[PDB]
């Protein structure tokens, strides 16, 4: 698992497109190498300074060596390595590089999320699916940073120090450093797993307590069904105590981890210092070697202080990146595109042949359904409240797929046509239109982006909404939606009419809204529909009399099956739609 | 080490 | 401002109630003092070790001094001071202390939020008001910790080092350390303000980008009104680029701050080291004084690496704590309790005298309204859809206050009575009842907590819901609400009936629900209401004929004013409620 | 000295 995940990380490391960023990557790697070299060099110069000082050297050489050592200590981090001029140049350049990868990953995720089929988006919520994506991009960035620039450099420092001590200092100090660092790493990992178990146990109860508090605040019914303020306080207190117990366990585990790491490094330092002092007394080592060993041990210790955290974060980011990859691979485009060739929209003839469709498991909704609309002619659909009418509207728009049957537009099966042209050629008015947070002019032009402002104004005039736009103070810069002011029913229905005018479609998949409003504005809206649906193939879905009376072919659906066919007056005489119209609306 | 988690 | 805020923090420091925690506080302060002492002591022992080593001392004294120095370096932090045995004991004991303060503050806030009047809760949302409280408790805890244990210790270390160098080392090193630290602090603050401006500028755009992504994901209408996937992708990319530019500016400012701090410490180290080396060559100082100065300068530097962060966090937590205090002081209990004395509920006679009430600004809803209900008699309220009926129901329950007039229960004005007994004696059935996430048995006993399980089962039987509880698999342990399964209308109406049976009230402020359901279950529910409202004063609010026909005194409200008074048949003959009943429901 | 904040 480690090998494959490292392979994916390495694949994401190199910027594929720009050449100006690979140079920056190489410079950053070179700076990392230079930091390792400085890590080795500085204690050596400290030893040289002490050795020169102990033998009464003249002022000139001492001054120049002191200046050089101070300069090296400035280049290296004055503390914890995250401080020097080097590695800060590195943070700068890696800012510039990591920005590119973050943008690319975010755009790839956002461009994949917009092509999955509808059933996928009706299934899962939006908050969870966006949390996974955000956490995935943060995971890839943090994994690259953490590993490459904080974990491998330290494991290289340990090995380099082992080599230097074992070859250029003595033989036993190699054993000392090796044993100390091995024990440190082993104990850190072993304690860290245990502490992770405790941390998860605490986090669950924290979330539960927050939920309880939110629930007690939202329902101000505590006053009604009792004087139960005290009870809601007491349950909150009990939950708080439970959470506090778990938190105490977790943080005591943290303190234990810190103490064991400190004890290991202290034992190593004690052994090394005692051996070095004994050797110095026996004229085998010089006075500077003592401070060399002390400084180098502290220098090794400082990065090691943050390895439990790195272990935790590496594991978490690995599982997160696996989640993000497994939704990137989820190629559920079930209503995909086999073949190509744009639909030839001559006039707008729609056909049906005993189509079979079933999206709800077990039961089947649409069976043996076939009808036809002449170009320009208007068809209506009436029946009991359910899904069949909206379902067939969705089927015509190529959202789901037909299990068995045939469905054509102008003698052309839409199963073999590209989705883009199909969806471009067909207009529609939904149940309730939604205006995203932007200006009114932008919402109008959203029907066709390339169009200019004059078309926007002309269509707003054509839809009878332009005066109400002038009623707003700012006008065409007015903030709309949740951020801006709220809109009444006629306003949003008219803006939908405006944008569907902009789109200039051939078929209007009208779906009349059931929103309650004054009859005058309602009849104005229906008139606007009448002059926008003129000379265009139309399919109307409504529970009202207005669509029924003037339509050309009324259809009735019972459990997703055609029971009555024909015209308004024949259905009236049959004793069918007559009873439904008299009972439903009266 | 933070608590970062 | 600083003095006042420090006074409040100091007031919160000392645990007022338990004695076992003040001992822990004193021990923690003593440990802080011991850490300062070790901070002074360790470099002195390092100098002693070097001095003994350079003069060829025998092995015994060297061994014991080395062991003592290693022990002191173990007690003191092996790195950055947050690592030693001391201050880790302190973190342990302060865990135990800080849990107490966190609990007390959280419970104070939660007990104050449940006593504010209704208008306050209808005004503000719940997420914002809970965010302020959570951030306030975190702010007080973090302020105490940050200041007391991380800011004053460092400013004490700087002063102690200045004194030690200026008195026991030489005169010029005092100047060196003083100037270095003064420049460090000044530059840190000056750069930090600039950087926080940049940080806020970046955070706003980050939030905007997240909102844009959320909006584009929620509205899967992009496919509908165009093939506008590309347009949404491009807008997302532009927003990303804007956020990225702001992020680059902020983090470059961070790098500049790091570099200026490092340069200041490097200049100080260079000056000190050069002067110390020159003095050593001139036989004025010993060899160990050099390593003393170097170690002590590094030791001073290490805590100082995190002062921009502490400045930012101190400012943000101060403003957050002020927000929390200013909502703790918001004593807006406008429907307060002047006087005391529980209401004497003899039988349940309700009176009214031309009450004047107006909660909506400008217009007034209730004016010149007066009626009376005999004990046991049922009164109904009918009229156009609005607020007057629910408004008067709220007024009877002492939610708002009467601007002018009189309202009595059993010849006793409720303005002079305590709210607890009033709300205890009056039951209520709301528009839609809500079941918080818990078991069914708990939701039933929520009407009266002290009651046992047998009463719960008896009332569930009396309300005709008990069999449906047995239908659930777990039964009385079934998870209900958002966490658990969903419930139908009759189920929640019956659980409301059950809990109001448990409460055993005298007046039933019935408010019939408008939820659509089958007529059989509806009439069963109405029958249950009839046998639960028997022998109890009742006020019924509904749009249905069932309450109207059998009531004892029908009242009609027009713009919050009584227009028709009397019985069902008189109102029928008047030509009033007759037209309304025939038009509204038919 | 993240970043926190
Ligand atoms: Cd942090």
């Amino acid at each position: 698992d480690f090998g494959r995940k490292l392979r994916l990380l390495s694949g994401y490391l190199w910027p594929r497109g720009s050449p100006a960023l690979q140079l920056v990557v190489l410079i950053c790697l070179g700076l990392m190498g230079l930091e390792r070299a400085l890590n080795v060099l500085v204690p050596i110069f400290y030893r040289n300074i002490v050795n020169l000082l102990t033998e009464k050297a003249p002022w000139n050489s001492l001054a120049w060596t002191v200046t050089s050592y101070v300069f090296l200590k400035f280049l290296q981090g004055g503390g914890t390595g995250s401080t020097g001029f080097v590695s800060n140049l590195r943070t700068f350049l890696w800012i510039r590089v990591q920005q590119f990868t973050s943008r690319r990953v975010e755009l790839l995720i956002f461009s994949h999320l917009h092509e999955l089929s509808l059933r996928w988006h009706l299934g899962r919520r939006t908050g969870e699916v966006l949390r996974i994506a955000d956490r995935g991009t943060s995971s890839v960035t943090g994994l690259l940073s953490y590993l490459v620039f904080n974990v491998i450099p330290t494991l290289a420092d340990i090995i380099i120090g082992i080599i230097y001590f074992s070859m250029f200092f003595n033989a036993w100090f190699g054993l000392i450093v090796f044993l100390c660092m091995s024990l440190y790493l082993t104990l850190t990992i072993v304690v860290t797993e245990w502490r992770t178990k405790f941390r998860r146990a605490m986090n669950t109860q924290e979330n539960a307590t927050r939920a309880r508090a939110v629930d007690s605040l939202l329902n101000f019914e505590t006053v009604k069904y009792y004087n139960a303020e005290s009870y809601e306080v007491e349950r909150y207190r009990e939950a708080i105590i439970k959470y506090q117990g778990l938190e105490w366990k977790s943080s005591a585990s943290l303190v234990l981890l810190n103490q064991t790491q400190n004890l290991v490094i202290g034992l190593g330092l004690l052994a090394g210092s005692l051996l070095c002092a004994y050797f110095v007394t026996e004229q085998k080592l010089q006075v500077g070697d003592y401070v060399l060993f002390g400084t180098y041990i502290i220098q090794l210790y400082m990065p090691l202080n943050w390895f439990g955290t790195y272990y935790r974060m590496i594991q978490t980011n690995f599982i997160d990146m696996e989640n993000m990859f497994d939704l990137l691979k989820e190629e559920t485009e079930v209503k995909d595109l086999p073949g190509a060739g744009p639909l030839r929209f001559q006039k707008g003839r729609i056909e049906f042949e005993n189509v079979h469709f079933s999206y709800a498991d077990g039961r089947e909704t649409l069976q043996d359904v076939s009808f036809t609309v002449m170009p320009g002619q208007t068809l209506a659909l009436v029946g009991p409240s359910g899904a069949g009418k909206s379902t067939i509207l969705r089927l015509l728009f190529r959202f789901y797929d037909i299990s068995s049957g045939c469905i054509r537009i102008d003698g052309q099966d839409i199963s073999q046509v590209t989705q883009a042209s199909l969806r471009s050629h067909i207009g529609v008015v939904p149940q309730d239109t939604v205006l995203f947070n932007d200006t009114i002019a932008d919402n109008i032009r959203y029907g066709r982006v390339t169009a200019g402002n004059d078309e926007v104004e002309a269509a707003a005039q054509a839809a009878g909404i332009h005066d109400a736009i002038m009623a707003f103070p700012e006008g065409y810069r007015t903030q709309v939606g949740e951020r801006g002011l709220k809109l009444s029913g006629g306003e949003k229905q008219r803006v939908a009419i405006a944008r569907t005018i902009l789109k200039a479609p051939g078929i209007i998949l009208l779906d009349e809204a059931t929103s309650a409003l004054d009859t005058s504005n309602e009849r104005a809206i229906q008139a606007s529909l009448a002059k926008v649906c003129a000379n265009r193939t139309t399919i109307v879905v409504a529970h009202r009399l207005s669509t029924v009376v003037n339509a050309d072919q009324i259809l009735v659906i019972k459990d997703g099956c055609i029971v009555e066919r024909g015209r308004h007056e024949a259905l009236l005489s049959r004793g069918g739609v007559y009873a439904d119209m008299w009972q439903l609306q009266q | 080490x933070c608590e970062c988690g």
